[PDB]
């Protein structure tokens, strides 16, 4: 009567950074997705290619849970075929993606007076990220023609910029915990069906 | 293991100046903001000041505002609570904390500061 | 400024009893409340954060509830170790303010 560890993913004390997003493989277990929908504490529960209600019957071979914290504004960017700073350089969702994006406000969890430095979204990248590709590099960004040489300088900028998370910040700038569930339907064991 | 140790607490005269240095170890000092809390003898807790991770932002409670200055050195991993115009009321055990009331919360043992004439 | 009122300060109970400690914020602080337990001559230990989230390494008996201006701390079963001062501190505002203090005492 194996049960999928959704509680570990959803109720983790600290979520990972959006640039350094955490991917957890879920397999060989029964998952009650409907229980998550019934709680309804999530501001965003958008499912693409599948219906959020009644998806128990469908059987999924490979389920991946991706966890990161972003601003309220960026939640729209976490969708297929969306363009944004977060989409281009931090987390990319494929155009043909089938799965559910779950986001809830975590203002009371991920905020500190004077700002929290942990989240650190990527601000500069040479090229747009490929879908489901993670970059953790801290190499200096050569905006200028002159080489940085590995040191901060005029026209050379650190790639990662820290989100300033404050309790007083507006809902758009407030932290949001986002879990993206990726479902694969193929000819395979389909162990994590979750009826 | 995150460790905070308070030093520099000692006997002082009223109107004297004392500085308390909060040594930190086991974590990245720059990433986390720091707080100072004082418990007066036979009294409840009283938050004193905050210094942000960047260090530009500093906030002080009125009872110590314009008399206490909070500073930090990232290289030395020490937070300094400069105290000036000390008073008999100021006498307390001063605790240095990291990110109060959050998952990153940590507390030092505390150092007793005594103001006596 | 935000002001925290912690009642009942003089609460007493025997071992195994259910204890409740109520903290009231003067103005809305969302879920930004923390609960601390201070034993005599010891640094405060953070039992609860974010109003209801238990800190790691804290016993499960401690629990928190409430949002907005009203909050509560509940101990399901009292223990000898639990007989200590309890404090509620808001973290929403830039100047943090602690509560008065509640001393759970053996009956």
């Amino acid at each position: 009567t194996n049960l999928c560890p959704f509680g570990e993913v959803f109720n983790a004390t600290r979520f990972a950074s959006v640039y350094a997003w955490n991917r957890k493989r879920i397999s060989n277990c029964v998952a009650d997705y409907s229980v998550l929908y019934n709680s309804a504490s999530f501001s965003t529960f958008k499912c693409y290619g599948v219906s959020p209600t009644k998806l128990n019957d469908l059987c999924f071979t490979n389920v991946y849970a991706d966890s990161f914290v972003i601003r309220g504004d960026e939640v729209r960017q976490i969708a297929p075929g969306q363009t944004g700073k977060i989409a281009d350089y931090n987390y990319k969702l494929p155009d043909d993606f089938t799965g559910c994006v779950i986001a809830w406000n975590s203002n009371n969890l991920d905020s500190k007076v004077g700002g929290n430095y942990n989240y650190l979204y990527r601000l500069f990248r040479k090229s747009n990220l490929k879908p489901f590709e993670r970059d953790i590099s801290t190499e200096i960004y050569q905006a200028g023609s002159t080489p940085c040489n590995g040191v901060e300088g005029f026209n050379c900028y650190f790639p990662l910029q820290s989100y300033g998370f404050q309790p007083t910040n507006g809902v758009g700038y407030q932290p949001y915990r986002v879990v993206v569930l990726s479902f694969e339907l193929l000819h395979a064991p389909a162990t994590v069906c979750g009826p | 293991e995150v460790q905070l140790v308070e030093s520099g607490g000692g006997l002082v005269q009223p109107g004297g100046s004392l500085r308390l240095s909060c040594t930190a170890s086991g974590f990245t000092f720059s990433n986390y903001g720091f707080h100072w809390v004082r418990q007066a003898p036979g009294k409840g807790l009283e938050w004193v000041t905050i210094i942000s991770y960047d260090g530009i932002t500093k906030h002080y409670a009125d009872s110590v505002k314009d008399r206490f200055t909070v500073s930090r050195d990232n290289s030395k991993t020490m937070v300094y609570l400069q105290m000036n115009n000390l008073k008999l009321d100021d006498t307390a055990v001063y605790y240095c904390a990291r990110d109060l009331g959050t998952y990153d919360d940590s507390w030092g043992q505390g150092v007793l500061v005594t103001v006596s004439s | 400024d935000i002001q925290m009122t912690q009642s009942p300060s003089a609460l007493s109970a025997s071992v195994g009893d259910r204890v409740t400690i109520s903290c009231r914020a003067s103005q809305n602080i969302d879920g930004f409340l923390a609960w601390y337990q201070q034993k005599p001559g010891k640094a405060p230990k953070l039992l609860i954060y974010a109003a209801s989230r238990l800190q790691s390494g804290i016993p499960s008996r401690f629990s928190g509830s409430g949002s907005g201006t009203d909050f509560t701390l509940t101990i399901s079963s009292l223990q000898p170790e639990d007989f200590a001062a309890y404090y509620c501190q808001q973290v929403y505002s830039a100047p943090l303010t602690f509560g008065g203090g509640t001393k759970v005492e053996f009956k």
